[PDB]
């Protein structure tokens, strides 16, 4: 491994350990702040808690 | 019972719906929400 800051692919800021934050899985490898996304606190409390779901960006869905 | 799938992918606008959906009683999870559209 090798130390790095993994910034937000929507603000360009850094998304740390205590950040609600999300990946997309879809393409871009991103992670994002939940709210430079505007995923509500209960969208992202119900996709964090369904294994059987995933989120996706705007830009990789198409 | 079975499922078409192990992964169900959801846009923000999707998610957030779905979310709505849930908390309205009409749904029990957003799984359920995705596999009707
Ligand atoms: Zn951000
Ligand atoms: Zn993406």
């Amino acid at each position: 491994g090798a130390m790095a800051i993994y910034p937000c692919g929507m603000c360009h800021k850094e998304v740390n350990d205590n950040d609600e934050a999300v990946f997309c899985e879809s393409g871009c490898n991103f992670f994002f702040h939940r709210t430079c996304v505007g995923l509500t606190e209960a969208a992202f409390q119900m996709l964090n808690k369904e294994v059987f779901a995933e989120w996706c960006c705007d830009k990789c869905v198409s | 019972g079975a499922m078409a799938n192990h992964i169900f992918v959801f846009s923000t606008q999707l998610a957030n719906k779905g979310a709505e959906s849930v908390l309205s009683g009409q749904f029990q999870t957003i799984i359920a929400y995705h596999c009707t559209q």
